[PDB]
């Protein structure tokens, strides 16, 4: 299928340079225009600028001018997006849209989410929530997880490796003392718990990291 | 943008902004 | 550059009812000879990427519900998404492209509206793990609630307690539209062996009464 | 940035429509201009329901819109 795969979460410190990738698969990475638009936390997106894919002559917006870097390896349908001496105002997700003619967007990357702080990766402790001794039944049990104590803000979460999605409610992160916290909830019936096996994955890009925590009742 | 300096008239292939474009009747180098 | 505004900012809009969403731009975007609108609708979901519905200010995208229509010309366009579902929360953007630097309107969010729910609250206990290593944290689940607004307490010992305690909420659910919001409060197993009763209230629009779940530590 | 003093608001704003039903909508950005741009709201949509009118309060933050209908 028509796809771009981008780089993976960057930490980088105030001041360094870092370059995110977009690998175009599923098309000629020489036929269109690649985009790079990004998005404050919080905020819209903005037009960065592109390359020419066939010329690599990159045009820039002017917000981005200077510091930011388009480019390619055409040999690998790939384009890369340059930011030098990065400031915490540079903190945001980066995307690559493949542009047509017809003056749109129609397919963009998952986004490469850079964030400069000067805090260093902590690896998180995870923690399973069972319902303590307590608590009669009601056909319908809520288990937990609590993610805590990491930093480089990105730890994706998931149940028994995806399988479990429905009645997930996995909450935003939350920064103290660069520190960030996030907890997760699934809630399945009674009768599939403790019986068949839930576990909370957890992943943390940048301390390398993995943590798969059984649930386990008390 | 094109590419050689300077600021408006030929080229058309890789475009950005529709202001640019023109009815279909030509090849070019996209 | 052509200056993209985006009205209204938020909108909230009941399933089953059309919403219409506006769009202007600084100047105009109709190319005169191509006699065609450079306006695209993006909609893009909470942690995805933008998602492109509609181009030519009018036409749109493949693989879209004829429920999502784009009129417009000029300066003035706007998005207008007929009989409204929960699967369409998310921020609309408009993007020019008809002069560079291309531009976003500021995003306008779709919210919907449903029947009042009370938030099914669940209480956990500082896990062994944890406590292994002189950390306690107690975590009280609000989920699937509406109104989005709601509020919580922290009592130990029948005592209230305000530091420690970081609070979550998600986003509204794909699915049922309700709403979950996360409170957890954290301190020292120093601390919390010396204190019995744990116990979180949340207090909802459903209610003058707050939903209260508790347990209690010399009974885990 | 013109600088110099001067924020922004919310303008919380119900829609009633003459079908009866109900809609929400906040407006963000300054006083005027917004205050405004929810007229030009109000304005775009009485196209297909109806005149409308409202009875502002909370200072012309709270805002209620009834669409006459047809």
């Amino acid at each position: 299928q028509i796809q771009l795969v981008q780089s993976g979460p960057e930490l980088k410190k105030p001041g360094e340079t870092v370059k995110i990738s977009c690998k175009a698969s599923g098309y000629t990475f020489t036929d269109f225009s690649m985009h790079w638009v990004n998005q404050a936390p919080g905020k819209g997106l903005n037009w960065m600028g592109w390359v020419n894919t066939e010329t690599g002559e990159p045009t820039y917006a002017d917000d981005f001018k200077g510091r930011f870097a388009f480019s390619l390896e055409t040999s690998a349908s790939t384009a890369y997006l340059q930011i030098n001496s990065l400031k915490n105002e540079d903190t945001a997700t980066y995307f690559c849209a493949r542009f047509l003619l017809r003056q749109y967007f129609d397919v963009w990357g998952a986004g490469t989410t850079v964030t400069v702080s000067s805090a260093k990766t902590t690896p998180p402790s995870v923690y399973p929530l069972a319902p303590g001794s307590a608590a009669q039944t009601n056909s319908m049990v809520t288990l937990g997880c609590l993610v805590k104590g990491y930093f480089p803000e990105p730890v994706t979460v998931t149940w028994n490796s995806g399988s479990l999605s429905s009645g997930v409610h996995t909450f935003p992160a939350v920064l103290q003392s660069d520190l960030y916290t996030l907890s997760s909830s699934v809630t399945v019936p009674s009768s599939t718990w403790p019986s068949e096996t839930v576990t909370c994955n957890v992943a943390h890009p940048a301390s390398s990291t993995k943590v798969d925590k059984k649930i386990v009742p008390r | 943008n094109r590419r050689p300096q300077d600021v408006k008239f030929p080229g058309g292939g890789q475009i950005v902004g529709g202001v640019y474009l023109l009815p279909r009747r030509g090849p070019r180098l996209g | 550059d052509i200056v993209m505004s985006q009205s209204p900012s938020s909108l909230a809009v009941s399933a089953g009812e059309k919403v219409t969403m506006s769009c202007k731009s600084s100047q105009s975007l109709l190319n005169s000879r191509t006699r065609k609108n450079y306006l695209a609708w993006y909609q893009q979901k909470p942690g995805q990427s933008p998602k492109v519905l509609i181009y030519w200010a009018s036409t749109r995208e493949s693989g879209v519900p004829d429920r999502f229509t784009g009129r417009g010309s000029g300066t003035d366009f706007t998005l207008t998404i007929s009989s409204v579902q929960a699967e369409d929360q998310a921020v609309y953007y408009c993007k020019q492209a008809y002069i560079p630097p291309l531009t976003f309107g500021a995003g306008t969010k779709l919210e919907l509206k449903r029947a009042d729910a009370a938030p099914t609250v669940s209480i956990f206990p500082p896990s062994s793990e944890q406590l292994t290593s002189g950390g306690a944290s107690v975590v009280c689940f609000l989920n699937n609630f509406y109104p989005k607004d709601i509020n919580v307490k922290w009592k130990i010992d029948g005592s209230e307690r305000q530091n420690g305690v970081l609070n979550s909420w998600t986003d509204q659910d794909s699915k049922d539209s309700t709403y979950s919001m996360s409170s957890t409060l954290t301190l020292t197993k120093d601390e919390y062996e010396r204190h019995n009763s744990y116990t979180c209230e949340a207090t909802h629009k459903t209610s003058t009464s707050p939903i209260v779940k508790s347990f209690n530590r010399n009974e885990c | 940035t013109p600088e110099e003093p001067k924020e922004e608001v919310t303008i919380k704003v119900n829609l009633i429509f003459a079908d009866g039903k109900i809609q929400t909508a906040e407006f963000k950005g300054t006083f005027e201009e917004a205050t405004a741009e929810a007229y030009r709201y109000a304005a775009l949509h009485a196209k297909v329901n109806g005149e409308w009118t409202a009875d502002l309060e909370d200072g012309g933050n709270h805002m209620n819109i009834k669409f006459a209908g047809k």
